[PDB]
């Protein structure tokens, strides 16, 4: 699809069997969700935003479905204001910016 | 909001 | 252009008569730059992201050029870690996400 930017570009994601929604975010290296049902091990990591740096949980090799495209990648769980899909996953669904 | 994020 | 997301989507901009670079940020409602020479009045504003809030100066109807495309819109200036182009300007140049 071709998605304009008059509103937040939010799409449906599926993760650990749950429907969530997340913002396609070209300004994020990484994918960050507030809360997942992934039951296993994670590694403590830190990310930075405009305001400073925060602790996240890093989950590796996560099956995740974006907008009906099935991918595998790294999902971070952290204190983000809204779920964001980063470039790490957007590259895998062949997402580009165009003008 | 400005959701720049970098690891 | 068509911009893939394997690296950060950084483009050239021109504002207050200076060449800068800035990140195409579909996860930013607003455009924020670390420094600029602009004329006329600003009003104070707070913006939120990962890791807290930033205090900025808001300038309205500012002429900007993004990859050569001339656009007019609101620019925020303050101590951001990186120059960010938000949706408020990306819509002006017809930027879309495509997959």
């Amino acid at each position: 699809p071709q998605i304009t930017l008059w509103q937040r570009p939010i799409v449906t994601i599926k993760i650990g069997g749950q429907l969530k929604e997340a913002l396609l975010n070209t300004g994020a290296d990484d994918t960050v969700l507030e809360e997942v049902n992934l039951p296993g091990r994670w590694k403590p990591k830190l990310i930075g935003g405009i305001g400073g740096f925060v602790k996240v949980r890093q989950y590796d090799q996560v099956p995740i479905e974006i907008c009906g495209h099935k991918v595998i990648g790294t999902v971070l769980v952290g204190p983000t204001p809204t779920n964001v899909i980063g470039r790490n996953l957007m590259t895998q669904i062949g997402c580009t910016l165009n003008f | 909001r400005v959701l720049f994020e970098a690891m």
